[PDB]
């Protein structure tokens, strides 16, 4: 069908 | 500059510097406390008359973390004379070491000793390294435990690892007893030590056991003499080979277990079909209890008989196999590629002791 | 967002040659993967092996990922706290093999393949961190 929307990426260092 | 290598066993600890060809320090895994502050190693054994002696490693596994910590402290400060905060440390572990133990070693290194970096490697894997291979099966037998360990490209395969509680100390004990059944007495602690030397000096593995037994009853040709420290001379006959026969026949010790040869086959058989030939082709012996003469040949024979008739079988039993673990560790920690594999202090700080689970396997 | 960005995050540091995010519920499908590599071709059958009830057969048989034959080293995929499986590829003719980690979340599998000579440890840690972020997001 289709996949869910991606959540936000983990913040970076 | 130099990484350190520490191989902690049930009986003996081996410590040194990566790069070196031998451990700089080999000493008994013992902590002694006055019977009513603490000594480790050879000093504890010397003062064993006035100390309570503890063995913090049992069957390859740490059972007393305060004692272990003292061994490590002693290792760093007295035997190697280094400060642990200046060296990355490679530590060894038993196959199938409980997760909590692995975390505890990590935490102690980083929090107690301030190591800048550390790694924990399975003992049998390091032995494979020392023999120049990446894939094979290791049969490791020390003072308190035996294991068969299938390894693929450097990675042990826990599902197929087998354990046998039957090793050097049991062998020593069994020798004590059969000699006692022969007439001479052996029961005490200093007697045990004599018998262990007899074992180390005169025992061997027979190729065909039932034939050796007849041979020893037919003539006194396989009879060897041993001088006690008491000056006196005793003669040992078939005991020479009956002692080590227990590795192949654990009934001799009242065990239902399979022997080393059969447990090697059993481990192989749990492996991926595609590697079984590479295992059969690279059976590596390691540990002190593999120093018996005749052992490699006996293993060759026993496995050939369990294998497919076309299977190529090769037993690798290096002459330096008593310290195959350390040596392998020395080799590994010296590689430029091992530098990626360290747990850094920043990583420990970031993740905690459970980092060892992601990183060491 | 979307999922392709997850693949670029994973490939950013240059240790990896392949990455995939795969949904394992319902009708399994790859949500993102590096094109022209292996993971982009995993099948629902391959996925169900990974997540299924039979956790021993794959030791003697191996398993596959996008057709690539791999050997199982560690299985903790269904375990709370670890949620991972480590694998090594198989090859023929002396061609290089590579380390793989699969990590499992609420809805996804995360799959990573190391470049030559990259330790299974780096790959596991990496795939685990990403899974851990996804679990924290209810994914
Ligand atoms: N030449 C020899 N022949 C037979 N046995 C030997 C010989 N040399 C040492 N051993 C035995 O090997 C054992 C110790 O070996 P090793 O150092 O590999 O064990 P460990 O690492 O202390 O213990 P483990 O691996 O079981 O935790 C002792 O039982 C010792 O008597
Ligand atoms: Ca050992």
């Amino acid at each position: 069908g289709g996949p869910p929307p991606a959540p936000p990426l983990p913040a970076a260092q | 500059v130099q990484a350190l290598v520490i191989d902690n066993g049930s009986g003996m600890c081996k410590a040194g510097f990566a790069g070196d060809d031998a451990p700089r320090a080999v000493f008994p895994s013992i902590v002694g406390r006055p019977r009513h502050d603490s000594y480790v190693g050879d000093e504890a054994q010397s003062k064993r008359g006035i100390l309570t002696l503890k063995y913090p490693i049992e069957h390859g596994i740490v059972t007393n973390w305060d004692d272990m910590e003292k061994i490590w402290h002693h290792t760093f400060y007295n035997e190697l004379r280094v400060a642990p905060e200046e060296h990355p440390v490679l530590l060894t572990e038993a196959p199938l070491n409980p997760k909590a133990n692995r975390e505890k070693m990590t935490q102690i290194m980083f929090e107690t000793f301030n190591t800048p970096a550390m790694y924990v490697a399975i003992q049998a894997v390091l032995s494979l390294y020392a023999s120049g291979r990446t894939t094979g099966i290791v049969m490791d037998s020390g003072d308190g435990v035996s294991h068969t360990v299938p390894i693929y490209e450097g990675y042990a395969l826990p599902h197929a690892i087998l354990r046998l509680d039957l090793a050097g100390r049991d062998l020593t004990d069994y020798m004590m007893k059969i000699l006692t059944e022969r007439g001479y007495s052996f029961t005490t602690t200093a007697e045990r030590e004599i018998v262990r030397d007899i074992k180390e000096k005169l025992a061997y593995v027979a190729l065909d056991f039932e034939a050796e037994m007849q041979t020893a009853a037919s003539s006194s040709a396989l009879e060897k003499s041993y001088e006690l420290p008491d000056g006196q001379v005793i003669t040992i006959g078939n005991e020479r080979f009956r002692c080590p026969e227990a590795l192949f026949q654990p009934s001799f010790l009242g065990m239902e277990s399979a022997g080393i040869h059969e447990t090697t086959y059993n481990s192989i058989m749990k492996c991926d079909v595609d590697i079984r030939k590479d295992l059969y082709g690279n059976v590596v012996l390691s540990g002190g209890t593999t120093m018996f003469p005749g052992i490699a040949d006996r293993m060759n024979k026993e496995l050939t008989a369990l294998a497919p008739s076309t299977m190529k079988i090769k037993i690798i039993a290096p002459p330096e196999r008593k310290y195959s673990v350390w040596i392998g560790g020395s080799i590994l920690a010296s590689l430029s590629t091992f530098q990626q594999m360290w747990i850094s202090k920043e990583e420990y700080d970031e993740s905690g002791p459970s980092i060892v689970h992601r990183k060491c396997f | 967002a979307g999922w392709n960005a997850y693949i670029d995050n994973l490939m950013a540091d240059g240790t990896c040659q392949d990455a995939a995010i795969v949904g394992y519920k319902d009708s399994p499908s790859v949500w993102a993967a590096v094109p022209g590599k292996t993971f982009v071709n995993i099948t629902p059958a391959e996925v169900g092996v990974l997540v299924g009830k039979d956790r021993s057969s794959f030791y003697v048989n191996g398993l596959t990922l996008g057709g690539q034959k791999c050997s199982v080293i560690r299985d903790s995929l269904l375990q709370d706290g670890e949620f991972s499986m480590d694998l090594r590829t198989k090859s023929t003719g002396g061609a290089p093999t590579f380390n793989v980690t699969v990590t499992k979340t609420d809805k996804t599998l995360v799959l990573l393949m190391g470049k030559e000579g990259v330790h299974g440890g780096l790959i596991n840690k990496k795939c685990y961190e990403m899974a851990s972020h996804l679990r924290r997001s209810q994914y």
